[PDB]
């Protein structure tokens, strides 16, 4: 229930899913099965400030105990550094469609293509859970991005999740995007 | 008992890899033999646009026209056999696959009435579930069917005489590939690896 | 006597062969002339120059194949006042005679297309003469067969 | 006069597919018991009445003392493996068949028959052949069995001494 945050060891060739390339927070055997953890299932990430962010876990084997490797993009997302410690919740909850979400852009404003940007934000990041007020990151041809997504709307009803119990959404290839 | 059906899929799952390996360098080797055919029918296209006696040289001649044609046709005739030998070998697999698939489920519909869908729904730690592993072979046939027949009545639609299709078949063939999830053999494997 | 005949036989295994590989070479010389004129001096002249050379390496094997007919006909001529495997013996003067005028025929064709190739207009004549250089159309597929068969006859 | 088997599986690389299909394979002895000669035709006839022509070859170890042949040679024949034959080297004079006459197989769903005579007379290029006998052609994979009816040879002429004749580009087909 509660891990020590590494940085990941990254050496995947044959990393698996051509997909799960984004979410990817590695962890170890026995660890998945302290925490009834199972493949391509969702994971929630809690830390000691108070910031969540939800991940496709993955067992890729060579990695110790407690150590569950992040991405340095969630280390940032959530503000954590190689060495902290985390809480690790296997999801539950229900997992929906998402219509809806919205979200600004960084500093890097030139105006870019609306819907071009919205393809590729679409073609590169299925499955991505999001909450309201996270960061993605598209590299659209080279040039990085940063987008700060202020609400989202799911097909169910409601409208944005900080218990593991509860909804959740994600983007799949029939969501709207809004820029404001 | 359940441990039947794990056993089957165990069984199952190295089939369906090596048989897409097959498949793969099937559709390997199919691919610069069509392109050499749609060369041979631009080349014969050309070929026909003239009169080829009103052409100073040419004119003593008593008959090119038809000699050249029947050589780029007997040319044509041989990589389109090429191709068809290729094509059996995709029947052949697609055929494999679809009878072990079936094999499974029916293993499964045989049992499925003491093994509660609960105990089918148990995702452990390096297991997705069996609930989702006979859904993925389910998709798995369906892909390989859908991919064969969509392949044949494109190849099976060549007629000389039809000048144009020939030297635009290329981009649609490989148009055929570029729109399934090529993640569907490569990741089950990966997704199902640990499973063994 | 019919140790010739074997000889023959080899021979016009071996000419034919390197009959193939200097039409493999002449036509890519060919394409490089045909990509240097579509693209728009001196130097496409050492062009058609080499070409004409390739010409001139197939008309020596064309005269070596002529006099390998002409032997043949001799003997056939002289077996008149019975073989490895009971074969007319003329029926060998008749498959060396076939192909001799396959090969000329295609190599007379070749000529003109040479003679042609350098200046020629629209692309479509272009790409019907590397055609023609290439398919060979005067070399029906069975004399393949029939050199086998005579071949064969001989070891 | 010899026992018929089964073809062999020894085909060659060379001489093309075209050639392989239509062929008869024999032994040394059997070239040189019935003195029949290499790459000439030969006449095959079945005591039924049933007589096809066809190209002879000796194939390296073969069975001294039988002759292979198709499935379809025993198709078109009505023969077994094991069964008796009748072979002859053909001495008579051949020549070039001007026009021919075809049945075809009937199930002619929409046949171009433009583009089905292009193909039978690419695919028979060198092919003798008697009234009554049938053709196998493959019209883009989707094989085809033709009848032939009547023949006219060059100089309108309509035993294994006689005449018989072959096919070219210059034979028109007629149905």
């Amino acid at each position: 229930g509660t891990l020590t945050v590494t940085n990941l060891l990254e050496k995947v060739d044959d990393k698996i899913p051509k997909t799960f390339q984004n979410s990817l927070i590695h962890l170890g055997l026995n660890t998945m099965k302290s925490a009834n953890i199972c493949i391509g299932r969702p994971v929630l990430l809690t830390s000691l400030n108070g910031k969540q962010e939800v991940y496709t876990a993955w067992p890729m084997a060579g990695f110790p105990g407690g150590k569950v490797g992040l991405s340095e993009m969630a280390q940032k997302n959530v503000g954590v550094r190689p060495g902290d410690a985390i809480q690790v919740q296997p999801l539950v909850g229900a997992v929906l469609q998402a219509e809806e979400m919205d979200v600004a852009l960084s500093d890097k404003d030139m105006e870019i293509n609306e819907e071009e940007l919205t393809g590729c934000i679409l073609r590169k990041l299925d499955g991505k859970i999001v909450l309201p007020g996270n960061f993605l990151y598209c590299t659209f041809y080279g040039r990085p991005y940063k987008l700060q997504v202020l609400r989202v709307k799911g097909a169910d009803g409601m409208i944005l999740a900080k218990c593991n119990t509860d909804t959740f959404y994600f983007i799949s290839s029939t969501t709207r995007v809004n820029f404001t | 008992p359940l441990l039947a059906v794990q056993e089957a899929l165990k069984k199952c799952f190295p089939v369906v890899e090596e048989q897409q390996g097959l498949w793969q360098s099937a559709l390997r080797d199919c691919q610069p033999l069509l392109s050499s055919l749609s060369n041979l029918a631009e080349q014969l296209q050309a070929a026909q646009n003239l009169r080829f006696e009103d052409v100073p040289a040419l004119r003593a001649f008593p008959d090119l026209k038809e000699r050249l044609r029947r050589k780029q046709l007997v040319a044509g005739d041989i990589v389109l056999d090429k191709l068809g030998e290729r094509l059996a070998i995709l029947l052949k697999v697609r055929d494999m696959v679809s009878s072990h698939v079936e094999r499974v489920f029916q293993i499964y519909e045989q049992h499925a009435d003491t093994v509660g869908i609960d105990a089918v729904l148990q995702p452990s730690a390096v297991s997705p579930s069996v609930a989702d592993m006979l859904e993925w072979l389910q998709d798995i046939e369906r892909h390989y069917r859908k991919s064969y027949l969509k392949r044949k009545y494109l190849l099976s639609s060549i007629q000389w005489g039809d000048l144009a299709n020939i030297q635009a078949l290329p981009k649609a063939w490989d148009r055929i590939s570029k729109d399934e999830h090529q993640d569907l053999v490569q990741d089950i494997l990966l997704n199902v690896s640990f499973f063994l | 006597s019919a140790r010739k005949i074997k000889d023959n036989a080899a021979d016009w295994h071996n000419l034919i062969l390197k009959w193939e590989t200097l039409n493999d070479a002449g036509f890519t010389t060919a394409n490089n002339i045909a990509n240097l004129k579509i693209s728009l001096n001196e130097e496409l002249e050492k062009l058609c120059e080499e070409l004409q050379a390739t010409l001139d390496g197939l008309t020596k094997i064309q005269v070596k194949m002529e006099k390998l007919s002409s032997t043949t006909k001799g003997i056939c001529e002289l077996e008149n006042y019975p073989l490895f495997h009971t074969w007319p013996t003329t029926h060998f003067y008749e498959v060396s005679h076939k192909l001799l005028e396959m090969y000329r025929k295609e190599l007379l064709l070749k000529r003109t297309v040479a003679k042609e190739l350098a200046h020629t207009g629209d692309p479509d004549l272009t790409l019907s003469y590397l055609s023609m250089w290439l398919h060979q159309p005067y070399v029906e597929s069975d004399s393949r067969l029939h050199l086998e068969s005579m071949l064969l006859e001989t070891g």
